[PDB]
């Protein structure tokens, strides 16, 4: 049980890093945000 | 006896979890309640 759980868990650190295919223009665009930032998002809060 | 301080120190980690939970509604307006006294504040001071 403690190796395969060992094993597991390592394999499971692995997704977090970001593949290329993580991001993708098409798909999405991190500079939306500033549609929302550019007088869009007034107070201080995470609604828009 | 041995068990008894275990309690204690979970009742502590326990208790700072609600209040930290408790009070990352407020900053987000997940408390349906005190939104509606904050709208409240804000008509006053306009309308005054």
């Amino acid at each position: 049980t403690k190796a395969l759980v060992n094993e597991a868990r390592t394999e499971c650190d692995r997704y977090v890093r970001e593949s290329p295919r993580f991001y993708d223009e098409g798909t999405f665009s991190i500079y939306q945000f500033r549609q929302t930032l550019q007088q869009t998002s007034q107070g201080y809060d995470a609604q828009a | 006896l041995t068990l008894l301080n275990q309690e204690m120190q979970n009742l502590g980690i326990e208790f700072k979890k609600y209040m930290s939970a408790q009070i990352n509604d407020v900053v987000i307006g997940n408390d349906r309640e005190f939104d509606q006294d904050f709208t409240k504040l804000k008509a006053r001071m306009v309308a005054r």
